């Protein structure tokens, strides 16, 4: 079915910024 | 009909 | 009135004379703009010849077109710094 | 009859405002009448001062001869010689025009101290205008860096949340780099005993020394245009400085680097400018391409406008370093056109949206044409002007700069044509978002563009269209002055 | 029908089906002005237009080519 | 006469744009229609004076650019080529404007729509009437500007907003190459005037001409929606139907064809570009036809038909048949506009305003007048003999075989399949909308009625022009020896004889047999054996249907790969360069360096006799040491800072 | 007009209302900002804050300055670029080329006739244009003669 676009990182660590699963709002 | 009223005079 | 160019060459002046050097720079620039004016007049002949000739523009405007392409590489503003600072003879 | 009248009148103007506002400061606990209505009578006097400054250069413009080679209106003042030619005349007019526009932009959006702001703005306008009419390197550098002191305090006092960081960036980036330019100026005064424009243009230095002098001067210039990779200060300064500071910085200061190339590099270091031209093109092309792509990822409204100025001035640097009249004229035309469109984009972003919602994040704005139609009309029109659409002065400047670049270097100069696509990519993506879709759910309906903001946008749009449709108003003045900067020996 | 907030939203192009009460009076004022511009354009066009294929005789072109040689 | 023809449409745009509030919706629409009609009549007068009397009109407003040898003026010329382009432009624009009066009657923003619609007409007039390439570029850019404002007219709709941006940015890609081509033109010839550049075509280097016209070719593909720059064409369907009718008939979509025909004197001396144009047009004709046979939106099918027909003009250009391309361009502007108008009439007739043909069916009896306009336009599109399309399209397909080269033979098959598909999707579109069993609810059919006379009137005028127009104008453009010096054909490239005589008699009727005969086979299968087309059963058919229904997956490839990577490059530049290394070599890195160095120096300042005494005694070693050791001391000092 | 008694009447009405946030014929002369004493000045300011509190985007104090000083100034700039006797270097070079045409071919009767009837405003319009004028011989002589003296200034060659 749906899949994320390219160049979307699996992980990130920007200090204390919340870490949430990348979601494409177009597919909502 | 739609009978759209005319607006204020310009 | 129409002021004319004070014809002065870099080869017949002393650069220590600031007035003579100023005239040589101006004289070279004014001669280069005359070439551009001549190029535009020659191009006007090519434009007029092309329209009236129609399918005969290759033959009727052959010499005019050849003249335009030869003058184009050098009928442009070149400045004075190049010739002022360089001696072709050396 | 120019510099003497301009300095004396403005100094008297500065004294007049100081005497009136600071007379009752002696712990009087007073109310006074000059301070009524946010010091209206003190803002009005400063606005009148800016208008009179324009009339001063117009009187000298009437006597300007476009068929005369060399500097005109030569004048001795403060042991300094001052003169005007075709290139200097137009840049002075642009600087003085933005005077009243910058003051009118912050008419009633400052928290206080309007008199200090008005004096600082007028001081900056005159100092930058004087920098176009000085006739030696030392006088050029004095006015080049004198503007830092009023600008550093102006940003640090009237700035946004990060004004402290922005004040450090502008002060240190523009001084540490200009000091390298001072070294080249000092070298000129050591080996030639003079820094006069005419005197140093006739002297040919060794090819190694010209390389050293060019690098020292270009560091100060490249930081000020700005060029990559010394450009990071500019987005920070624009995003935090007041609107009037942004107008002067985007409209005048960034044009001093292009004028600096005209005075300090082309006529005195002509041989080394030809050698450095491929390097300058590579830096400017990458500056143009990278800045456009970086702009696509920005979220701050005013930062997007700041990066757009970097890409346009890269074209100006490319055009001005072309060794033909087409590229040189186009670079000068684009500088004048950018001097009007760029402040307008800051006015639309940092003066209209910010003065109502006070947030510069892009996520809060969409569908603004529903309740702000007048704003959207100017936003769309100025967006097309910024992208080089014809009938605007930017197109005339960009096309001639690109054409001159191709004439100078057909292979790599062709890459300058990417500005036509890249500029439309980031500018329209911003404009398409601000006008498309439904009105933002995070915004409350409020007033549209007021009469004061209409005046600012209209009188910045008018010069752009006039130059775009009939640029011969500008070309006729520039043709004789610009033809002197070309270095070529055709045999 | 709906609510368009026309009290303050007054774009140059109308704002959601706008027609002033005095639309007939302004329409005549526009038609006369529009007609006064087409005639002015016609007079300017006729007096300024020319035929680029007739401004020079072919004999004149022959002399231009021979001199350009 | 020339000034009235050109700038009158601009007056209508200004009147509705700024005075539309003060005159109302109805008067704004008709005044704009009046302004276009004045240009229509003035164009027809000039067409007789220019084409038949061999007269030219030139108006020079003022000088634009006067930079040394580069002189550009605000001049407009009306020659045979310009007035030939004006007839499709102004006439269809007026009929679309007349069509737009009743089609947009329920829109709250009609004044702005007509302001944008008339502005587009003025921009296109400037494009074809300028006497130099820069004046052409002015119309070239404002064509994209007006189209951007028209596709995204309903700016409250997300899809329309993003579709308008897609059309603008892709067209700006061509504009970037167009600027580069003009710059090279100034580099080589020092001018952009038609009278100057076209007089030097035979004397210029072939490599120089190729570079200029390669830039022209790239710009043409964006406007004409050829292969590689065609995704925006289907996204243009987000705008109102009058926009699509005007856009895809005698407007921006045809701008790319005009640019190559204008540059014919230069284009004849670079045969390699002609080879590229021939293949690019041939590939686009084959691809467009295949996609249109598995498409469901009624406007998408017609839009794909426009792309297929424009490619037919390109292959005519590729074989140096500029007269063939121009004549098919004029004829196509008439019956293709009729298809869009009648398609929009079907959408308005149905109460639900559905646009999918799968929800249509049995409309033939309920709306016969719209069906006849579609039926006549379809036959004209299918090059049925006797109609306008037959005299304009059938000759181009013949010219491919008549070229008698390897490329021409291959393109002939691509054009032949394109012609076969042209009849196939026309029958398929008609059957689903008018002849299929009803799919929409019964409540739709009891309220299904034809539209008003105002909508009908332009369609009838176009319908008659779609029957007799091509026959009357064939000799002007396709006649042998007809003087059209504006379009230059080299003597070595005249193949109108080998195309007309040497062709086998079978090839003269082969497109007709595959069209009508192939269409009958498709019609019989649909009516009686529809179980064949239940393609969801077969796996290969499902993939094949999906591949062409998704338009050769080009939209997915363009977005998921090209656009995403271009945005990620900016992200990489922003993260690793702008916010990265330039901050390490900047304020952030220098702050950490300053903090480390200043912390060490803060511990060196304290009141202690022993500390200062040792430093003073240590400095005595500088006197003792030979000076050549100073740099070693300098390295030692830095080591202690660590 | 300061009208000190007007502030006394105004202040009393404000003082009559102990509550706040719950006249048109008033102005100030230029001498009011400098010659008024402390007692009179303080009364105006206290009223102004309270009167403003009792409350679009008009009468901000810039309209008269910009429309009398700035807008006419821009008109003057527009007039200068339009109606100033400025001879650009390219315009000068065109006249010089025709002047050198006369000074080199003074024996050509046909050339002098066209030049005399070629008006100054039409000097720079040589070529095909809307103006009915005779300049074919003028163009022909230029096509045959190089009237520039650039080689004369370059007296040194390779
Ligand atoms: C009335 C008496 C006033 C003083 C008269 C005088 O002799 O002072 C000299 C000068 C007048 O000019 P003059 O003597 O003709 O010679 C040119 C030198 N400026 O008058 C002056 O030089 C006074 C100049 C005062 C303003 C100078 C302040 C400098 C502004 C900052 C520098 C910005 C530019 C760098
Ligand atoms: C949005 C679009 C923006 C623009 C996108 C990029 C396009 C602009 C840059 C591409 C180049 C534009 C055209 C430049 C080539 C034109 C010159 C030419 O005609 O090519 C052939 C020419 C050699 O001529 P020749 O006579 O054979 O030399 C004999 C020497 N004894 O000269 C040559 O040898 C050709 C030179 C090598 C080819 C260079 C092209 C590659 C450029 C890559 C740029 C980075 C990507
Ligand atoms: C929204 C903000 C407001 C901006 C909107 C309005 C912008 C208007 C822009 C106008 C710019 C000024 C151009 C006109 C200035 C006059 C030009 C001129 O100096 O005259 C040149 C020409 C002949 O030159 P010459 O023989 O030297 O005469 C000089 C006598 N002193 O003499 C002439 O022939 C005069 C011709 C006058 C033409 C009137 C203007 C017509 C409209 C512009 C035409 C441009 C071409 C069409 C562009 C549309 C797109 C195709
Ligand atoms: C906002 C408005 C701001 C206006 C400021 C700009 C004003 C422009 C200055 C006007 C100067 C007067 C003028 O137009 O020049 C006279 C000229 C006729 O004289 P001539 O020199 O012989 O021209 C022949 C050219 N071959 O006349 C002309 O040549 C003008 C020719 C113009 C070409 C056709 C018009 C193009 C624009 C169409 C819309 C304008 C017409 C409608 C006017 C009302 C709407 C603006
Ligand atoms: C868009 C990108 C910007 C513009 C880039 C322009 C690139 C086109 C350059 C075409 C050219 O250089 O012409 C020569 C070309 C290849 O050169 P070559 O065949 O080796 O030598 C021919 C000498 N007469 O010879 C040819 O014409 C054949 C190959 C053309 C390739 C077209 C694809
Ligand atoms: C001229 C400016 C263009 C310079 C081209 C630079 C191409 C490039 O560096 O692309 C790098 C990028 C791969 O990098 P990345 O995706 O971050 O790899 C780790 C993933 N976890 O790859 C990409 O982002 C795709 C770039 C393809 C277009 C080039
Ligand atoms: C062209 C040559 C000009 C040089 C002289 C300029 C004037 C100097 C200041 C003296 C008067 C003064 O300090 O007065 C202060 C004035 C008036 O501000 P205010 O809001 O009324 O003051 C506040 C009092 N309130 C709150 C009661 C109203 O503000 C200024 O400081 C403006 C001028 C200085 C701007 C730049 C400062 C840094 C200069 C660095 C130089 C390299
Ligand atoms: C040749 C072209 C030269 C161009 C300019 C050179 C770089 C200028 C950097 C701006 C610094 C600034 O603005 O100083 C202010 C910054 C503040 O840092 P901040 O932004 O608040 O973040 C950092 C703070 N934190 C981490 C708390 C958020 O303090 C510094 O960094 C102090 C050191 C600056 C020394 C600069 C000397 C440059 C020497 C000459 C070049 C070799
Ligand atoms: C050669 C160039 C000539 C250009 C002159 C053409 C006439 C100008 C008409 C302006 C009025 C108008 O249409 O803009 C304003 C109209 C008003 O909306 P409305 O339809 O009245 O409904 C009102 C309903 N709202 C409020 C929901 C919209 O739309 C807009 O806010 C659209 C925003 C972008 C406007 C783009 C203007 C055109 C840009 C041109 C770039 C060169
Ligand atoms: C028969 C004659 C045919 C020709 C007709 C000519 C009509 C001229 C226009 C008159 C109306 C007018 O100037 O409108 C001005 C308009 C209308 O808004 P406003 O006036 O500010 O009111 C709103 C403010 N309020 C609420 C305070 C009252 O302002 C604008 O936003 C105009 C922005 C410019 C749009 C066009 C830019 C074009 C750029 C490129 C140019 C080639
Ligand atoms: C993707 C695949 C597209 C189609 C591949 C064509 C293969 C082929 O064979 O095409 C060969 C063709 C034809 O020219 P030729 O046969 O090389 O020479 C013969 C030269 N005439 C024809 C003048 C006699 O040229 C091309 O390639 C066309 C350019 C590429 C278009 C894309
Ligand atoms: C010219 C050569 C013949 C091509 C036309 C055949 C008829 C046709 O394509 O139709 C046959 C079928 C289905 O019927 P449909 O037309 O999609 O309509 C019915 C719509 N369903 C399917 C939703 C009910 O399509 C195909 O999946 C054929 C392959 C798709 C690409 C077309 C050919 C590619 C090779």
């Amino acid at each position: 079915k749906s899949f994320l676009p390219h160049f979307i990182p699996k992980n990130y660590s920007y200090g204390d910024y919340p870490r949430l699963k990348p979601e494409n709002l177009q597919k909502r | 009909d739609h009978h759209t009223p005319l607006g204020p005079a310009e | 009135d129409h002021v004319r160019s004070p014809n002065v060459s870099f080869d017949d002046i002393d650069y220590n004379n600031s007035q003579d050097l100023h005239n040589a720079q101006e004289s070279l620039l004014r001669e280069q703009w005359i070439r551009v004016s001549a190029l535009k007049v020659c191009r006007k002949a090519l434009e007029s010849c092309y329209k009236t000739s129609g399918p005969n523009h290759y033959e009727d405007c052959r010499e005019i077109a050849e003249k335009y392409l030869n003058m184009l590489p050098d009928h442009r503003i070149q400045g004075f710094l190049g010739y002022q600072k360089n001696d072709p003879s050396k | 009859m120019l510099v003497q009248n301009l300095i004396i009148f403005n100094i008297i103007g500065i004294v007049l405002l100081v005497l009136l506002n600071n007379n009752n400061n002696g712990i009087l606990n007073k109310k006074s009448l000059l301070t009524i209505k946010n010091e209206l009578k003190l803002k009005q006097i400063g606005l009148i001062i800016s208008i009179i400054n324009i009339l001063i250069i117009i009187e000298n413009w009437i006597g300007f001869n476009s068929n005369y080679y060399g500097f005109q209106n030569i004048e001795r003042f403060l042991n300094i010689y001052w003169g005007i030619d075709g290139i200097s005349l137009l840049l002075v007019l642009l600087t003085l025009i933005l005077g009243p526009i910058a003051i009118l932009s912050n008419w009633k959006n400052l928290k206080g101290y309007y008199t200090y702001y008005v004096i600082s703005i007028n001081m900056l306008v005159i100092l930058m205008a004087l920098n176009f009419i000085c006739l030696d390197l030392v006088s050029f550098y004095i006015l080049f860096e004198s503007t830092l002191a009023p600008l550093f305090l102006l940003i640090g006092i009237y700035g946004a949340n990060n004004k402290n960081k922005a004040a450090y960036y502008v002060l240190i980036y523009t001084l540490a780099s200009s000091l390298f330019m001072l070294l080249s100026i000092v070298i000129y005064y050591i080996i030639i005993n003079s820094t006069d424009y005419i005197y140093i243009n006739n002297i040919i230095l060794s090819i190694n020394l010209q390389s050293l002098l060019f690098i020292g001067i270009i560091i100060g210039i490249a930081v000020k245009t700005p060029l990559m990779p010394v450009h990071t200060w500019l987005p920070t300064v624009h995003s935090e400085s007041p609107l009037g500071g942004s107008i002067l910085l985007a409209g005048v200061i960034l044009k001093l680097a292009i004028y600096g190339v005209i005075r300090l590099l082309l006529p005195n270091l002509s041989e080394i400018s030809m050698m450095f031209t491929p390097i300058i093109y590579i830096i400017s092309i990458l500056t143009l391409i990278y800045s456009s792509l970086i702009t696509l990822k920005q979220t701050d409204l005013k930062v997007i406008i700041a990066y757009s100025s970097i890409s346009h001035l890269a074209v100006c640097m490319i055009g001005i370093f072309a060794n033909n009249l087409i590229g040189i004229n186009g670079s000068l035309i684009l500088c004048l056109a950018h001097g009007f469109v760029s402040p307008a984009l800051f006015i639309l972003v940092g003066g209209i949206l910010y003065d109502r919602y006070h947030n510069r994040l892009i996520n809060y704005y969409q569908g603004l044409s529903t309740f702000m139609p007048i704003f959207s009309i100017y936003l769309v029109v100025f967006s097309f002007c910024n992208t080089g659409t014809p009938l605007s002065g930017n197109f005339v400047g960009e096309f001639l700069s690109i054409t001159g670049a191709v004439i100078r270097h057909p292979i790599i100069g062709s890459l300058t044509a990417a500005s036509v696509l890249l500029s439309a990519c980031y500018q329209m993506k911003l404009t398409n978002r601000l006008t498309g879709s439904v009105f933002s759910q995070y915004l409350h309906i409020t007033n549209d563009v007021t009469n004061r903001e209409i005046f600012l946008l209209n009188w910045l749009l008018i010069p752009t269209i006039i130059i775009g449709i009939y640029p011969s108003f500008v070309t006729n003045i520039l043709n004789l002055a610009s033809s002197t900067l070309i270095y070529s020996v055709l045999i | 029908h709906h609510i368009h907030t026309p009290s303050y939203i007054k774009p140059p192009t109308g704002g959601w089906n706008f027609t002033p009460a005095n639309w007939k009076q302004n329409t005549v004022l526009v038609l006369v002005g529009f007609t006064a511009c087409c005639v002015g354009l016609y007079k300017l066009g006729e007096a300024g237009s020319y035929n680029p294929k007739l401004k020079y005789k072919e004999e004149e072109l022959s002399r231009w080519n021979q001199s350009a040689k | 006469m020339i000034l009235l023809c050109i700038f009158t449409p601009f007056l209508g745009s200004l009147i509705s744009g700024f005075f539309g509030r003060y005159i109302g919706v109805n008067s704004s629409k008709w005044i704009v229609c009046l302004s276009i009609f004045v240009s229509v009549v003035s164009t027809y007068i000039l067409f007789i004076d220019v084409i038949f009397n061999e007269i030219e009109y030139t108006y020079n407003i003022m000088n634009w650019l006067n930079v040394e040898y580069l002189v550009v003026d605000w001049s407009f010329t009306i020659d045979k080529l310009s007035v030939s382009m004006l007839v499709p432009v102004v006439t269809v624009s007026f009929l679309v404007h007349l069509y737009s009066v009743s089609y947009m009657s329920h829109d709250p923003h009609q004044q702005r729509f007509f302001s944008y619609l008339s502005m587009f007409t003025f921009a296109m007039i400037v494009l074809v009437t300028g006497d130099n390439y820069l004046i052409l570029f002015v119309g070239w850019e404002f064509i994209g500007v007006a189209s951007y404002l028209l596709i995204s007219f309903w700016f409250t709709r997300f899809n329309a907003v993003k579709s308008g941006l897609s059309a603008l940015l892709i067209n700006r890609f061509g504009d970037a190459l167009l600027v580069l081509g003009l710059s090279y033109l100034v580099l080589v010839t020092g001018s952009v005037n038609y009278n100057t550049v076209f007089a030097l075509g035979s004397y210029l280097d072939v490599n120089m001409i190729t570079v200029i016209l390669i830039c022209f070719l790239v710009a043409s593909m964006a406007k004409s929606a050829q292969l590689g720059l065609h995704s925006w064409l289907l996204l243009a369907m987000e705008g109102p139907t009058p926009v699509s009718s005007l856009l895809h008939a005698a407007c921006l979509v045809i701008a790319g064809v005009f640019l190559l025909m204008r540059s014919s004197p230069l284009l004849e001396y670079t045969p390699i570009v002609l080879l590229l144009i021939l293949w690019l047009g041939g590939l686009s004709t084959l691809i467009s036809g295949l996609i249109a046979m598995v498409s469901n939106d009624i406007k998408k099918i017609i839009a794909l038909s426009t792309m297929s027909q424009v490619g037919i003009m390109m292959i005519a250009i590729g074989v140096s048949c500029y007269n063939l391309a121009l004549f098919h361009l004029i004829c196509h502007s008439f019956f293709k506009a009729l298809l869009f108008m009648s398609a929009g009439s079907v959408i308005h007739s149905i109460i639900s305003e559905y646009q999918d043909i799968r929800m249509y069916g049995g409309f033939r009896q309920f709306i016969p007048l719209a069906y006849t306009c579609i039926f006549i336009a379809s036959l004209s599109l299918m090059a049925i003999p006797g109609l306008t399309g037959f005299y304009s399209k059938d000759i181009i397909i013949e010219s491919m075989y008549g070229e008698y080269t390897f490329s021409g033979f291959i393109i002939y098959w691509f054009a032949l399949i394109s012609a076969t598909c042209t009849s196939l999707y026309s029958i398929r579109l008609i059957y689903y909308t008018f002849l299929n069993n009803p799919n929409s609810p019964k409540y739709i059919y009891i309220n299904l009625k034809e539209n008003d006379i105002v909508l009908i009137t332009p369609m009838i005028i176009l319908t008659i022009l779609s029957i007799f127009g091509g026959y009357l104008l064939r000799d002007i453009y396709l006649g042998m020896g007809s003087p059209f010096n504006e379009l230059f054909i080299h003597p070595n490239n005249l193949s109108l004889i080998e195309t007309e005589f040497s062709l086998p008699s079978i090839l003269k009727v082969l497109p007709l047999i595959t069209g009508l005969g192939g269409g009958l086979i498709l019609l019989l299968i649909y009516e009686f054996n529809y179980s064949l087309f239940l393609v969801y059963n077969n796996k290969n058919l499902s993939k094949l249907y999906s591949f062409f229904n998704q338009k050769i997956m080009f939209d997915q490839l363009l977005n998921n790969l090209i656009l995403r990577s271009g945005l990620n490059i900016g992200w990489l530049l922003n993260v690793h360069i702008d916010r990265g290394i330039l901050q390490l070599f900047g304020p952030l890195g220098l702050w950490k360096l300053s903090t480390f160095i200043s912390s060490k120096l803060n511990k060196l300042v304290f009141l202690n006799i022993g500390f200062i005494l040792e430093i003073i005694v240590l400095s005595w070693l500088l006197i003792v040491f030979k000076v050549s050791l100073l740099k070693y001391i300098l390295l030692l000092i830095i080591f202690i800072i660590l | 007009a300061f009208n000190l008694q007007l502030e006394k009447e105004i202040r009393s009405k404000i003082d009559s209302l102990p509550k706040l946030n719950n006249v048109t014929n008033r102005k100030l002369s230029l001498t009011d900002y400098l010659f008024q004493n402390a007692a009179n000045q303080a009364l105006y300011v206290d009223n102004e804050a309270d009167l403003k509190e009792l409350d679009e985007n008009e009468n901000e104090g810039w309209e008269k300055i910009m429309y009398v000083g700035f807008v006419p100034t821009m008109i003057l700039i527009f007039a200068i670029v339009l109606f100033k006797d400025d001879k650009s270097i390219d315009e000068w070079a065109m006249d010089e080329l025709l002047l050198r045409l006369k000074e080199k071919n003074l024996s050509d009767v046909e050339l002098i006739d066209e030049l005399d009837k070629l008006s100054k405003s039409h000097v720079g319009k040589i070529g095909a244009s809307e103006i009915n004028k005779r300049d074919a011989v003028i163009i022909e002589r230029i096509l045959n003669g190089e009237y520039d003296q650039l080689s004369g200034l370059k007296k040194k060659e390779l």
